[PDB]
RNA sequence: GGGGAGUGAAAUAGAACCUGAAACCGUAUGCGUACAAGCAGUGGGAGCCUACUUGUUAGGUGACUGCGUACCUUUUGUAU
RNA sequence: GGGGCUCAAACCACACACCGAAGCUGCGGGUGUCACGUAAGUGACGCGGUAGAGGAGCGUUCUGUAAGCCUGUGAAGGUG
């Protein structure tokens, strides 16, 4: 044990994949939300 | 690699055809062909390995069929209106040689080669032609 | 954590602009021009790696139809001996015999006129 | 050897200067003299006193002839321009440059 | 002298000191190979053509080094479809000496 | 009326392919040898041999 | 405003002063370019010029030629 | 499409060749999946792609590892 020798067991942490930076990060100029229509907006969200 | 001939040190030939009653469009192919050197092995689409063929009886040239008096040519002026054509026999009457030289340049490339083909093309009227120095071969009998 | 990104954007920068070293007026000179030029010059050459095998084979084809006439064969002709004689020689080095060992390549034409079929 | 001068700052544009330049490049310093002490332009009488310049700096601090000189490489670069407001038609305003420039002047005896 | 060979799917005319790159073969630096596909052998005018093959044959050459080709870059593009990837490639090759094919 | 497009600066340069200036006729006075425009008076005011101001 | 000389480790640290990038504008040099038509590249490719060592290299230029109507966004679809 | 073509370079049949795609084959290249392999290991079928889902990464700045390691015999930065 050093902690420069600890690391978590796979799938236990994640890398958090950030929408809209780049084409080639799968989510890039839309983020996941694809196009026109109010799920795409800022506080685009259907009521419960 | 392959070998891409070299445009210093290309051997040219000199040839003499004789139209003294060759169907137009099939003497040009065949001069078009020597022209661009495609009858050659080293062949090379971008360097000018062709040819130099003289005609000389270029306006006994034939059209079979109708065409002696139709097959119009037509040229622009640039003006409005400029239209301009004449036929096959009052052309090979005033020019007897752009006949002939209007078939083998549609045939070649229309590049700065195939304008470079294109001189290596002399055609003449009479049963002479002024490249005795050369001495060009005959071809085609 | 504030990061500023100009030494990685310069250095992303001079990559694509290295790509374009050689192109005309701002193709070679400012990034957005030079991003889309380098984006079609490699293009192109994907392109283009296909294409050069197919201009060496209408070479190869053109120059063993123009050394096979000099025999008295045309191109077709001289193939058509090989589904029925098999020499299995190909486009490629056939054309650098008619053009170099000559008297190598009339002994070729020979054996496809031996075939008649 | 080869001696040169320079003008960090002359009053002229650089396109107005290079005109100039282009004149006396590679002559001889006498013929060069000459020609710019008859010519129209202002960047003529800037680019004389450079050159006269040049030429005083080869003799005093070098041991070379004015006979033997020949202009080397003139070149004119651009300076820092001053930015100002000429007041236009209808409220708007434009901004002026006054460009300056980089007047240099080498001299050698080859 | 010269040969014509096939060594990588593809074929070589082949002179008697040639230095040639071919397709990777799987065989060490300083050996000796075995393709028995030669195809034409001529000698000055002594020309054989294989009727097949030229029968005797053997193509049985020394090899200089295991190398790889210059980087070729891909780049696959659909404009106004938000497509872009690319990828490098390296062709290996062997470098070999031609000492003996028959 | 406005361009489209923004001039080259190889077209920009072509256009002042015509702007190079052009030298003086120069002479040299026999007598006092000094250069001065040709067909005029002299910087200190010499023409033909002689002072006229 | 410079050319020296001094100062300093350094003045292309000289006061608009550490580093000093890019657009933009120059000078020098090598090669190309004034009978050739278009996304300006890419495949092929001669010649010429530099370094080197052998040549089946390395860098520059690229005559000539095949194919080739930018990019984003928006759309059933845009060289548009 | 142009040149141009008239016992055809047109039309109608038939025969035999050939060319022609990134198709197919030859040859060299990861793991995508799956089955086998006491897990070295080869096989087999795949591998165009927008919206989109999944999986794996690189690089930047900061903190710990770090009172370490490198560095004025030359850091970061900049240009090759």
């Amino acid at each position: 044990m050093q902690l420069n020798d600890l690391r978590s067991a796979p799938g236990a942490r994640r890398e958090k994949h950030r929408p809209g930076r780049g084409i080639g990060s799968g989510l890039g100029k839309t983020g996941g939300r694809g196009h026109k229509g109010l799920t795409s907006r800022s506080g685009g969200k259907v009521a419960p | 690699k392959t070998y891409t001939a070299k445009p210093e040190t290309v051997q040219r030939d000199w040839f003499v055809v004789d139209a003294a009653g060759q169907t137009l469009g099939r003497l040009a192919t065949e001069i078009a062909r020597r022209l661009r050197g495609k009858h050659k092995p080293e062949y090379t689409p971008h360097v000018d390995t062709g040819d130099y063929i003289v005609v000389i009886n270029a306006e006994q040239v034939r059209v079979t069929g109708a065409k002696t008096t139709d097959k119009m040519y037509y040229h622009h002026s640039g003006f409005p209106g400029g239209i301009k054509s004449i036929n096959f026999e009052k052309l090979i009457a005033k020019a007897p040689e752009r006949v002939i030289e209007t078939a083998v340049k549609g045939m070649l490339p229309k590049n700065p080669l195939g304008r470079d083909m294109y001189r290596k093309l002399k055609v003449y009227k009479g049963a002479s032609h002024p490249h005795t120095a050369q001495q060009p071969q005959e071809l085609k009998i | 954590a504030r990061v500023k990104r100009g030494v990685i954007a310069r250095r992303r920068h001079k990559k694509i602009l290295k790509l374009a070293k050689g192109y005309y007026g701002a193709r070679s000179r400012v990034f957005r021009v030079a991003k889309q030029a380098v984006i079609k010059a490699g293009q192109y050459a994907y392109r283009d790696r296909r294409q050069r095998k197919r201009q060496f084979r209408a070479l190869w084809i053109a120059r063993i139809n123009a050394g096979a006439r000099q025999n008295g064969l045309s191109y077709s002709r001289l193939i058509a001996g090989l589904k029925k004689a098999a020499i299995e020689i190909d486009r490629k080095v056939l054309a650098d015999l008619a053009v170099n060992e000559k008297a190598a390549f009339t002994a070729i034409v020979e054996k496809a006129k031996a075939s008649l079929a | 050897m080869e001696v040169a001068a320079k003008l960090s700052g002359a009053r002229i544009s650089a396109q107005k200067a290079r005109l100039v330049a282009d004149q006396i490049r590679g002559k001889k310093v006498g013929e060069a003299l000459n020609l710019l002490a008859f010519s129209s332009k202002k960047a003529a009488e800037i680019m004389k006193k450079v050159l006269e310049s040049a030429v005083a700096n080869a003799e005093h601090n070098e041991g070379a002839d004015v006979d033997d000189l020949k202009v080397s490489t003139v070149f004119v670069n651009e300076g820092r321009s001053l930015k100002r407001i000429m007041p236009r038609a209808k409220g708007r305003a434009d901004r002026i440059v006054k460009r300056s420039c980089h007047i240099t002047v080498k001299v050698a005896d080859k | 002298m010269y040969a014509v060979i096939v060594t990588g799917g593809k074929q070589h005319k082949v002179t008697e000191g040639e230095f040639l790159k071919v397709e990777k073969l799987d065989v060490a630096t300083g050996e000796a190979i075995d393709f028995d596909r030669v195809l034409l052998v001529a000698n000055g005018e002594d020309v054989k053509i294989g009727l097949p093959v030229v029968e005797g044959a053997k193509v049985t050459a020394e090899v200089v080094s295991h190398g790889r080709h210059d980087k070729v870059r891909i780049i696959k593009f659909r404009r106004r479809k938000h497509h872009m990837k690319r990828q490098g490639h390296r062709q290996w090759f062997t470098e070999i000496k031609i000492t003996g094919i028959q | 009326a406005v361009q489209q497009n923004k001039k080259s600066r190889s077209a920009r340069d072509m256009r002042r392919s015509h702007d190079a200036l052009e030298s003086n006729a120069l002479s040299v006075e026999k007598s006092t040898g000094e250069v001065h425009l040709r067909h005029h008076v002299s910087p200190d005011g010499f023409y033909r041999g002689r002072k006229v101001v």
